[PDB]
């Protein structure tokens, strides 16, 4: 999974 | 029974929030997994697998069946103090416990902190450009 | 930092209490020692030197100079656990912590208790009292 | 130090 996009 | 600002350091209540999580047997991250890791869901309307640390609150989307939580919390926040406890909850100290709460709570303002700089950095870019065209209009 | 029903259970709290305490610098029952023995002042209009055990509830007055308030909580309850506690607040486990807070839930209770059980014994003799004065000519 | 009484 991914950071989030901010 | 424990309060609720305390409540997250416990794996059963972090599994608990994991309503209506859509990974579940047959996958690498299902809430047991998350839980364990630190997780807590908390989607939105946008990212509805949104999760994050209660400790460090990195937060993470885009979740795949064959992730491992760990993994995913090592790759993306290595620096979480959260990883290195080995102990469980009842086996620590209240010395150990809170010199834990502190980081969390010194975590926490670190986010808060650095989310009011993004947003202000980007008040700015907006002010400054408008005040650039106005000088270009001359 | 910690919820308010846990407080007690730190000496420094507990010293804070001490507001209006005669017994100070001299005494053997000064709020570090009283604190230490684990009392919590809780003064009246009737007696102004009251003093309970945080833990087990037994409630002392009557307080001398002399009087080192550890040998007290010993006379007067002998089976607090508190007393069995060597371990100083930090270094308990959450275990341990938690399998006091349980005792200490139940010694309040068995405290409450026992208190209704004497306001009805008196409303008892009141009552009896009442019947026999009637029964009277 | 002594019992409270009632
Ligand atoms: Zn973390
Ligand atoms: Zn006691």
């Amino acid at each position: 999974a991914r950071t989030k996009q901010t | 029974t424990l309060p609720p600002a305390w409540q997250p350091f416990l794996k059963d209540h972090r599994i608990s929030t994991f309503k209506n999580w859509p990974f579940l047997e047959g996958c690498a991250c299902t809430p047991e997994r998350m839980a364990e890791a630190g997780f807590i869901h908390c989607p939105t309307e946008n990212e509805p697998d949104l999760a994050q640390c209660f400790f460090c609150f990195k937060e993470l989307e885009g979740w795949e069946p064959d992730d491992d939580p760990i993994e995913e919390h090592k790759k993306h926040s290595s620096g979480c103090a959260f990883l290195s406890v080995k102990k469980q909850f009842e086996e620590l100290t209240l010395g150990e416990f809170l010199k834990l709460d502190r980081e969390r709570a010194k975590n926490k303002i670190a986010k808060e902190t650095n989310n009011k700089k993004k947003e202000f950095e980007e008040t700015a870019k907006k002010v400054r450009r408008a005040i650039e065209q106005l000088a270009a209009m001359d």
